[PDB]
Formats: C-alpha cells, structure tokens, sequence
C-alpha cells in the first residue's frame, strides 16, 4: 500500500 | 512395492499441509520420514535456503539431495497409478533449482559480464532484480561503493562477490555469504 | 539417528 524505496538499476553502463 | 525403501526424507521450510502430504506419501512409498535432520537423512525437501537444515546440508553433506516439494507427490502419483518407475525414482527431474527463492541484484559490474550473471541467475531458478529493494537476498557487487551497496548495508542485505554465484552453481546449493565478502 | 539439526520450532 505505502510506497516502496527502490535503488534504481545503474543507467550508465560500461564495458569491462 | 516400497520403491523408497532405504530413503530417509526430511523437510525444511515446508508448510504444514504440504509437509503432512509429503510425510504420508513418502511413508506409503516405503521411506523413513524424519522431522529432525538426522545423520541418516538421504533427501532434504526444501522450501527455502535460509534455514539451519539447508545450511548444514550445503556446508557439510553434499551426498544429501536437495529436492523440490513436488518430488514426492509426483513420484507417488506415478506409483499409485501403476506406472513403471526406474531406479532414478524421478530424483534428477525434481532437484531443487540451485537459486530457488534467491532474489539477486547486481552493482558495479560491466558488460558483457553483467548480463551473463543475469542469465545464469535465471537459468538456475533465481529471480533477477534490476533495482535494489528490501526483499533482495543477494547483491553481487563488483566494488564496495555506490548507492546500491550503501543501501544493502542499511537493509542488512548480503553483499557478495560473483564467486558466490559460481561456487553455489557448481555446489548445486546456495552457499553462505560470509565466505564471499568483497 | 543422531540429530544434526533439530526440527524448526513452529
């Protein structure tokens, strides 16, 4: 019911 | 006639209704059913990895097969219908998926290794989590920094290196996180 | 047999 806290997936991704 | 003679079955994190079905059917099949995890247990039917019984089998008893809750009802159904069984007794078809009940999130891992990890989590029965939420069970981290890492520490979520995943897959069991710290 | 891990307390 109440909002949940989410840490978003990293948008800026890098190639190893 | 007693296909499970010599088997010793134990449950972990199985609800009462399902546990009663399993013990009744396993006993009719000829197995012993143990409420405690005794030394002679051969098969552990598990509904979660975060239990003392599961942890003991994963750490000390690789001979013990970790089975899905559907194993005994499916084998019992074939047997009571008069179907031919084989010596495998459907065990290999009903092993518990290695990452059953795992909810795995990643942080600070580059491509293509990031998406390969995601594929292996799904292949081994886990749930993949792009975002970190309080119900994640494991955060695989490339480095000990960043927003997901800080929130996992706050929510007391396991933070492990990717070797946790590789060793859990080869051991066919979720391994404990303290052995895979960054 | 020898108890390694006891049954979960309900």
């Amino acid at each position: 019911g109440y909002g949940e806290v989410l840490v978003p997936e990293t948008v800026a991704q890098h190639r190893t | 006639s007693k296909p499970l003679k010599g088997f010793v079955i134990c449950c972990t994190s199985i609800d009462l209704k399902q546990r009663t079905e399993i013990s009744t059917k396993a006993t009719k099949l000829g197995a012993a059913y143990r409420s405690d995890f005794t030394k002679d247990v051969t098969h552990l039917i598990a509904g979660d990895f975060d239990t003392p019984k599961y942890k003991f089998a994963a750490k000390s008893r690789p001979d013990i097969k970790i089975m899905s809750s559907e194993w005994i009802p499916v084998l019992y159904e074939s047997w009571v219908q008069g179907e031919d069984l084989d010596d495998g007794l459907l065990v290999d078809k009903h092993l518990l998926p290695t990452l059953f009940k795992c909810r795995v999130c990643l942080t600070n891992i580059g491509q293509p290794e990031r998406s390969r990890i995601e594929n292996y989590v799904l292949k081994h029965g886990g749930t993949f989590c792009p975002d970190l939420t309080r119900d994640v069970t494991h955060l695989i981290a490339g480095t000990s920094s960043g927003r997901k890492y800080e929130y996992a520490l706050k929510w007391k979520i396991n933070v492990v290196c990717v070797e946790w995943l590789w060793q859990s897959i080869q051991r066919n069991a979720v391994l404990e996180p303290q052995y895979f710290q960054l």
